[PDB]
């Protein structure tokens, strides 16, 4: 359970950047997943054509 | 259908929004606002955000 | 005629062996083409790489999908198999019988 701190959030910018650029990487990495993906269902489509 | 011809043709075309040349502090369309259609790919935009 | 039809005969199979090898050819041209396809998007990304002001949080970022093209053209390449021939995985020379 999460505590009630006693004052206020010190710095929170850099807690609200880090988050951010946490979940930025995140939606990167899964882009590049899809990039893979995409590339995979492409060979997939010529190789059962030939 | 399935030919390499439009794919080359429209990946090429895909792929540009990195442009390579330029420091901006843009990076892509997001940041200005242009969104694409991640299922299809069309894009979208968003009028208050791109006015600002 | 006996010598006649032992070529004909024969020919006739040496064409099957010659569609054959068209086969096995264009399967191998498909997955070259993937792979010079991933290449060129590694050429994007390296010429990206180059912009003056980037920050080496974007060098991170860019070596990821390096990465991840690098990965996807390795597994391709070892996959990638024909009549239990891994052709693109090794060197290798194969002669289609057609005379």
């Amino acid at each position: 359970l999460a505590e009630a701190a006693a004052t206020t959030t010190e710095n929170p910018l850099q807690k609200i950047d880090a988050a951010l650029a946490q979940v930025d990487t995140l939606r990167s990495d899964l882009g590049a997943v899809q990039n893979r993906f995409n590339s995979a269902i492409t060979n997939l489509g010529n190789t059962v054509n030939n | 259908l399935g030919d390499s011809v439009v794919r080359t043709i429209q990946t090429g075309i895909r792929a540009q929004f990195a442009n390579s040349g330029s420091n901006s502090a843009f990076k892509t369309m997001a940041e200005i606002g242009i969104t694409q259609d991640g299922t299809s790919g069309k894009l979208k935009i968003d009028d208050d955000k791109l006015t600002k | 005629a006996n010598r006649f039809t032992a070529n004909i005969k024969g020919l006739t199979q040496a064409s099957r062996n010659a569609n054959d090898g068209i086969s096995i050819a264009q399967t191998t041209e498909g997955a070259l083409n993937e792979i010079n396809n991933n290449l060129q998007r590694v050429r994007e990304l390296a010429v990206q790489s180059a912009n003056s002001t980037n920050s080496q949080s974007d060098l991170d970022s860019i070596q990821a999908e390096i990465t991840q093209r690098l990965n996807e053209i390795d597994r391709v390449s070892g996959q990638t198999q024909f009549n239990g021939v891994k052709v693109l995985a090794q060197d290798n020379t194969l002669t289609i019988q057609v005379g």
